[PDB]
């Protein structure tokens, strides 16, 4: 029965999760090329970041953000999980592509070879 | 804890009770005059009076449920309402009308004498409504009381429009009728007994009229030395007829045929077809809620541990309709089959839908038959 | 409600040893299309807090 | 023209069932003599014994040798001749109908018209055609329309449940929803496991002595639902709960779940006690393969 | 009209074993609607 | 189930049926013990020759006649001129029997009467069936016997059995050495039953209480293992190869047969088939494919015409097993007297009805790829018999035809006339001319007003005798308006009012609200079907208009005069009974 | 399954990803007053690993 949006604030009330529905489109080859299949798959239910381009409340101005029940300036950036708002924290991990030098005590156990 | 001996005052309660029961259905859900409750209250009165102008403690009534709708069909007739006893079978056992229980199931506990004197002889389907209405005809006086002509003309329109007849059929069979009668039709059957062997199969006027009809078709038709009707159009009629199609009518006549006494009507439903079977059980589950009579929420739990659970389905005139078209292309010897099948197949539809026997119609139509051959030869 | 294993109509209570007042209280009704009867509702209290010894500011 | 699943509109088949055992009665006492009441029915009906997997018979051997004409015209009305006039005296009680019906069993006439052919009541004659239309239907592979059958029937007041393999078979095919047949049947067996004649045969039954058809219809579909997976300690685990302990059926089915669960020591310990259960189904009224196969299978997981 | 719908705000009421849903909406979350009763408070 | 895991849930197979292919073959409450009518191939000469598909059929005024004659078979299975007999007894059972494949393929043909035993040789060239009469013998007993089987000639009688041999060719009959019985004289029905098993020279005897074997050339005698507690044996016929057995009881068809040399039962489980009939009767046909060797279950009955079939598989590890069920019909009123056999599946048989001469040959396939009534209770009453009684209809059906002519002529003029002047002249002074009767009708009711007695004023619902005023409009729409306006009129009190719509409801079945659409729906019918419809439809409306037109006792207010009145001349407390408005 | 990801808050994989813990990559974004909700925003750590190891570097 024809589908219908779903607002973060009902996410809330209900104490479910914010989601949208994650396609895969499944190559399916046979023989190299021979005969190949194809497929869309359902792949559940998939936690969507609040006024992302996969929110419904992307683009939304402050008085729209008021009607749909969302604070006049909603921050977003986070999901809702079983009514729980959650956000994967930030990680500050090593540097990309660059060749550190390191002295480690680790690197000396390795081995009565390794310095 | 249950009444002695005196517990007429409480049978008479619960009957009279049911029978106002009954009118409020049939004023509400049947749209019949509010005039019908005031000679209901007469007719029942006069028995009323008549029983207690009884002396014995011994109680000698029977008020059976065909008293019930004896007096219904009593007061229709003198109101002349154009109601015949098929209705009246017809509301009764597709259960509309409340019937087939004391007090249904839901309010009074009586000395089972009584509640035995309700459920039993409930049948009306012998001629028990024909018996019961000429044996209350007696009981109290049809003559002088009440005018007890019976409707005629309206049955004759619900007998053409019940086959496919061309309404010329209306004007014979009301002409053979006045041919034999000049139109005079009783009610009362009545010489207190069981005791009858000559002159009395026919006399309730109805089955003399369905007798008429069916005598009517078979002579009209195999002497039309004009050959208005033709050797193909007797066989189109039938199949017209015989064709098996769901309006509330003949889905009423199937659930009519479930509680008919005699082989075939059941076979009858053996022929019957899976729309036919569901609204069957959809008519059980609304209409057997007029049911009669720890572990029980264990029942409870344990039924529901199964489920309980642009309008397709034509009216009556549609259909009636349908298969007058059916035949319209209207514009030697065994053209005489074609006669008896229709004859048979018109016969069946009236066995179950006015309760009589085969040979019940047929000693009535014979002996009427032998009344127009000994009036006319 | 009314348990039917029971035949007996029982009551949830309330646990808090600090009392309140009810704010808002929400049928969550279900999905897979309506058919079903309530069987989830969130209660909301309300608890006054005029401030208390030992309260931090 | 099928069975109905309704107990028979009664007084005169009952009042028939009399003179039929009370005549009965009459002339076999009579008869023992020349060789030297619902109750009297009863006592009547009483004194008598009440390379596929055939459940097989008792064949013929040990049982007697003979026995040389008994009944000459003369001597058979000569056992005959009082016994009917006993008869008389309470044939004067019963109805005309049911008289004749007395006059031609005892002629040796069989009557044309069953039960259900005479039987006469609205509500009964309408569980009549209900059950008949589930019964076609089931037969007919309408599951659907036979489950609409099924529900309008079970809802009446006056069925109890012989109708139980017909849901079980109903749910089996129908695959479409509702809580399918092993809930129907675990269903039955924990309602009707503990106390919380005419209509008995054996398909459904008390749980006395065997409850026969249901139990171990369930029990071996429920292995097959195993046959799904390759649940089996969950069936053997409601295995182990019942005591009812003439069974050994239930003792291969434990040794088959111990089968099936060696397909490590601990596959060692499936495989002796595999090992056990055999022998101690070895016990009752045996289930055999050559079991030497079972053990060869024992011996290919030996490897 | 003891409940609200959450989506349509449409007022409405239910009876015993009702489809716990909105009759205009089909939505499934209904808030609950209160009614003249005795508080009492004092005023401190 | 019971093998696919015992090995280590659906069925074996998918779901197949019952068709049919018919052909005629040969034309001629207490029931008793009968079934009579056979088919069966053998070939006399064997001076290296085959067999002949024999019928034994019956021929019936008294059942006195036994007819023997020669069946050629085809794809269109016939016969060939009729050879024929008779007896003076009433005759039962026609049987021929054929001992399996040990041996050879059997001579002739035997039969049980009324009292007698016959036994027929048969010798046949170039389309005839010459037959001799190996002799009968009457009785030594007085007693009629149930079952013969058979060279021996085994006969049953109510409850004692005799093993007997056969004359060879001429001339000398039939001797018996060896005897017994199974008496209970507890079993009040007749039927008892003899047929053996395994050919092993050991038979079967039984009666609707129990089964026992007997083996005959020792002594030995057995009581197999259930008795009459719950059911009747209903009938067992030996599935045709020797080492086998095929039984009903009352719900249940039992597959009896050895597996080991000795006699058997087989528990090896069976189905169930369900009603308390005592007159169903059993037959199998066996057919052959690579895999197995499965048996068609023919279960009838003479109450209903259908056929309830079940089916069995043979895979020789004494394998057996069950699939499904089905069940066909059969044809008008009457039942079966006789069921006889002989990646799908066919199965062909004869069948033969109560009480019709008639002999038909069915065929049964899997899938697809490739009345005349004499109701002699109507018929008697719609032919009646004397010239007099034919011309006499005539005369009144010609009588009646020409008066339906004056009815068209006649009320042709009266629809010219529509919407007419002359048509508004006769409506007012046939409105109120009725009008000024039913005054005068109602002060002769304030006259009798004080009866008391009734509530039904005498002779009312009318148009009030004037008969002709009624007939002559023809205009159905100002009709209805005369009518509602008549109505209007008499509104001064103490006058019946009943509202017609509401009871045209019960004619047409649907809301009829006006007078008119009543006219319009009944137009529309018959327009399609006859002329005139137009003036027909007026003429009916117009009569049960008239028919209905209600003028009944004076009003509510009178009745209720003697409701109260005869709620008092009855007695007190039936008086404190009279309820109304209950709940 | 990225639903119990989110929900849970621990890493499943036979990869570690070049991480050098298990579980604390999700947190509440706890609302108690907006100050401390913007604050888990501009938050960041080493992860558990670093955090039981006994310098102060
Ligand atoms: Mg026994
Ligand atoms: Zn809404």
């Amino acid at each position: 029965a024809v589908e219908r949006k779903v607002y973060p604030s009902e996410s809330r009330q209900r104490l479910t999760s914010y989601r949208g529905k994650l396609l895969l489109k499944l190559k399916w080859s046979v023989n190299n090329g021979e005969e190949n299949l194809f497929e869309v798959r359902d792949c559940g239910g998939l936690p969507v970041m609040l006024q992302s381009n996969r929110c419904h409340l992307n683009k939304m101005s402050p008085y729209e953000l008021v009607q749909h029940k969302e604070e006049s300036d909603e921050i977003g950036g986070y999901f809702i999980v079983n009514g729980i708002e959650k956000l994967i924290r930030m990680l500050i991990v090593q540097r990309r592509n660059h060749p550190m030098a390191i002295i480690r005590p680790s690197f000396a156990n390795r081995g009565a070879s390794y310095s | 804890k249950l009444i002695g001996h005196e517990a007429k005052l409480l049978f008479l309660k619960s009957f009279q009770f049911i029978l106002k029961r009954q009118i409020r259905w049939l004023i509400t859900e049947m749209r019949f005059p509010k005039e019908f409750e005031h000679v209901a209250k007469i007719i029942w009165l006069k028995i009323l009076k008549t029983i207690n102008d009884q002396p014995q403690e011994e109680l000698k009534l029977q008020l059976h449920m065909t008293s019930t709708i004896s007096i219904l069909y009593l007061a229709s007739t003198h109101l002349s309402l154009p109601v015949y006893t098929c209705d009246y079978i017809k509301w009764i056992c597709t259960a509309k009308m409340p019937y087939f229980q004391a007090s249904e199931i839901l309010r009074i506990q009586l000395p089972n004498y009584y509640v035995s004197i309700l459920e039993g002889s409930i049948s009306p389907f012998n001629g028990q409504l024909y018996n019961k209405i000429a044996l209350t005809c007696g009981m109290i006086h049809f003559k002088e009381f009440f005018n007890s002509e019976i409707s005629c003309q309206g049955l004759l329109l619900k007998l053409v429009m019940q086959c496919a007849l061309p309404p010329e059929f209306y004007f014979y069979t009301k002409q053979v009728i006045e041919f034999e009668e000049t139109d005079i039709r009783n009610l009362t059957l009545w010489e207190r007994t069981d005791e009858r062997h000559t002159g009395r199969v026919s006399n309730h006027a109805e089955l003399r009229v369905l007798s008429y009809f069916m005598l009517t078709i078979n002579w009209m038709l195999s002497f039309d030395r004009d050959r208005q009707y033709p050797l193909k159009w007797i066989l189109s009629l039938t199949e017209s007829l015989t064709q098996r199609t769901t309006t509330s009518e003949s889905i009423g006549r199937n659930i009519v045929k479930v509680v008919y006494p005699d082989k075939p009507t059941s076979s009858d439903y053996f022929q019957w077809s899976e729309e036919e079977t569901l609204e069957f059980l959809k008519w059980m589950e609304k209409q057997f809620l007029p049911t009669q009579t720890d572990q029980k929420i264990a029942r409870r739990k344990l039924y529901k541990i199964f489920p309980l659970d642009s309008t397709h389905q034509l009216t009556f005139i549609e259909d009636l309709q349908e298969r007058y078209a059916k035949q319209t292309p209207f514009f030697p010897p065994a053209r005489k089959e074609a006669i008896g099948r229709l004859l048979t197949h018109i016969a069946s539809q009236l066995l179950v839908d006015f309760a009589i026997s085969k040979e019940q119609l047929k000693d009535c139509i014979s002996r009427i038959k032998n009344a127009c051959l000994h009036r006319m030869n | 409600y009314f348990d039917d294993t029971l035949n007996k109509t029982k009551i949830k209570t309330y646990h808090s040893s600090e009392p309140a007042y009810i704010e808002e209280v929400n049928l969550i009704g279900d999905e897979s299309n309506k058919f079903q009867e309530l069987q989830t509702v969130s209660i909301k209290y309300r608890i006054r807090r005029t401030p208390q010894i030992g309260d931090k500011f | 023209m099928f069975e109905v699943p309704i107990t028979l509109t009664n007084r005169k088949f009952a009042q028939r069932r009399k003179l039929k055992y009370q005549y009965i009665n009459y002339i076999s006492r009579r008869f023992d003599r020349i060789s030297k009441q619902q109750k009297k029915r009863r006592r009547e009906r009483h004194w008598r014994s009440v390379s596929f997997e055939i459940w097989r018979t008792v064949s013929s051997q040990n049982k007697q040798p003979i026995n040389k004409q008994k009944m000459t015209y003369h001597n058979f009305k000569k056992i005959e001749k009082i016994p009917l006039r006993k008869m008389e005296i309470p044939l004067l009680h019963c109805t005309k109908e049911n008289k004749l019906y007395f006059q031609s069993i005892s002629r040796g006439l069989e009557p044309l018209k069953t039960s259900t052919s005479e039987v006469r009541n609205y509500r009964t004659r309408h569980i009549v055609t209900l059950t008949d239309l589930l019964h076609l239907n089931v037969s007919r592979h309408n599951w659907s329309l036979a489950y609409k059958i099924f529900a309008t029937l079970i809802r009446i007041p006056g069925v109890q449940i012989k109708s139980l393999w017909g849901i079980g078979v109903e749910i089996l095919d129908n695959l479409s929803n509702s809580s399918s047949g092993l809930d129907f049947l675990q269903w039955m067996c924990q309602i009707y496991s503990s106390k919380s004649r005419s209509i008995v045969p054996p398909f459904q039954t008390g749980s006395r002595t065997h409850t026969a058809k249901f139990a171990i219809t369930y029990l071996w579909s429920s292995l097959i639902n195993c046959q799904k997976s390759m649940l089996i300690d969950k069936i053997s685990e409601w295995v182990l709960t019942p005591p009812f302990m003439e069974d050994a059926e239930v003792w291969f089915i434990y040794a088959s779940c111990h089968l099936l669960k060696a397909d490590i020591n601990q596959v060692i310990k499936h495989i002796h006690y595999v090992r056990t259960f055999l022998k101690i189904c070895l016990d009752k009224g045996g289930f055999a393969v050559p079991s030497r196969l079972i053990e060869n299978q024992l011996k290919s997981f030996e490897s | 009209l003891k409940y609200i719908c959450a989506e349509c705000s449409s007022k409405l009421s239910l009876s015993r074993t009702d489809a716990v849903r909105c009759k205009d909406c089909g939505h499934r979350i209904l808030l609950k609607a209160r009614t003249k009763r005795l508080v009492q408070f004092e005023a401190r | 189930v019971q093998g696919a895991s015992l090995y280590c849930t659906l069925a074996e197979d998918a779901l197949d049926l019952h068709i049919v292919v018919k052909s005629l073959l040969c034309d001629t409450s207490q029931y008793i013990q009968t079934a009579s009518d056979l088919r069966n191939y053998r070939d006399g000469t064997e001076i290296i020759a085959y067999a002949s598909g024999k019928t034994g059929s019956v021929l019936n005024i008294a059942v006195l006649t036994r007819q023997n004659t020669l069946h050629l078979n085809r794809h269109n299975n016939v016969t060939s001129i009729e050879l024929h007999s008779p007896i003076k007894s009433i005759k039962i059972p026609g049987a021929s029997e054929s001992i399996g494949r040990r041996s050879n393929l059997v001579g002739i043909i035997t039969e049980n009467s009324f009292q007698i035993f016959r036994i027929e040789s048969v010798h046949s060239r170039s389309c005839d069936v010459m037959v001799s009469s190996s002799e009968p013998l009457y009785f030594v007993e007085i007693d009629d016997l149930q079952v013969v089987d058979f060279q021996f000639a085994i006969i049953d009688i109510k409850g004692n059995w005799s093993i007997g041999r056969i004359p060879k060719n001429f001339n000398n009959q039939l001797i018996d050495n060896l005897h017994g019985t199974i008496f209970d004289p507890e079993e009040l029905s007749s039927w008892k039953r003899i047929e053996w098993f395994s050919h092993f020279q050991k038979i079967l005897v039984f009666d609707r209480s129990k089964m026992i074997e007997i083996d005959f050339m020792n002594n030995w005698q057995t009581e197999v293992v259930q008795a009459k507690a719950w059911s009747n044996i209903r009938d067992y016929k030996r599935i045709d190869d020797k080492n086998g057995i095929l039984l009903t009881s009352r719900e249940i068809i039992i597959v009896g047969a050895s597996e080991s040399n000795d006699p058997v039962r087989r528990i090896s489980w069976k189905h169930d088939l369900d009603p308390d009939d005592t007159t169903l009767r059993i037959t199998v046909q066996k057919v052959k494919k690579p895999d197995h060797i499965l048996l068609v279950a023919f279960v009838y009955s003479m109450r209903h015409k259908r056929i309830y079939m079940h089916v069995f598989s043979h895979r020789k590890a004494n394998l057996f097993q069950s699939l499904g069920c089905s069940t066909v019909l059969e044809i008008p009123g009457g039942t079966p007297t006789g069921i006889e056999t002989i990646f799908e599946l066919v199965v062909d048989f004869l069948v033969k009805l109560r009480n019709s001469s008639e002999v038909y040959y069915y065929a049964l396939s899997n899938t697809q790829n490739s009345i005349i009534v004499d109701h002699p209770e109507w018929a008697s009453l719609f032919n009646n018999a004397d010239e007099r009684e034919k011309e006499s209809i005539g005369a009144l059906v010609s009588q009646i035809k020409l008066k339906e002519r004056e009815r068209i002529s006649r009320v042709q003029n009266l629809i010219e006339h529509e919407n007419s002047h002359d048509e508004d002249k006769y409506l007012q002074d046939l409105g109120y001319r009725l009008s000024i009767a039913t005054n005068e009708l109602l002060e002769s009711w304030q006259k009798t007003k004080d009866e008391s007695i009734l509530s039904g004023s005498l002779s009312h619902s009318k148009l009030k005798n004037l008969l002709e005023n009624s007939d002559s409009f023809a205009s159905i729409p100002e009709f209805s308006s005369l009518l509602d306006q008549f109505f209007q009129y008499y509104q001064d009190q103490d006058v019946t009012f009943i509202g017609f719509e509401k009871l045209l409801h019960l004619f047409l079945h649907e809301d009829v609200p006006g007078l008119d659409i009543f006219y319009n729906k009944l137009l529309q019918c018959w327009v399609l079907v006859s002329p005139q419809a137009e003036l027909l439809t007026k003429e009916i409306v117009k009569d049960i208009i008239w028919s209905l037109a209600r003028l009944e006792k004076p009003s509510l207010f009178e009745p209720i005069q003697n409701e109260i009145s005869r709620s008092l001349s009855g007695p007190y407390q039936d008086i404190i009974s009279s309820w109304d408005m209950d709940d | 399954k990225m639903q119990y990801f989110l929900s849970t808050g621990n890493l499943v994989s036979q990869s570690g990803l070049d991480l050098q813990q298990v579980s604390g990559y999700t947190v509440v974004a706890e609302k108690i007053n907006f100050y401390r909700f913007i604050s888990h925003f501009r938050m960041v750590h080493r992860g558990s690993f670093f955090a039981q190891l006994k310098t102060t570097t």
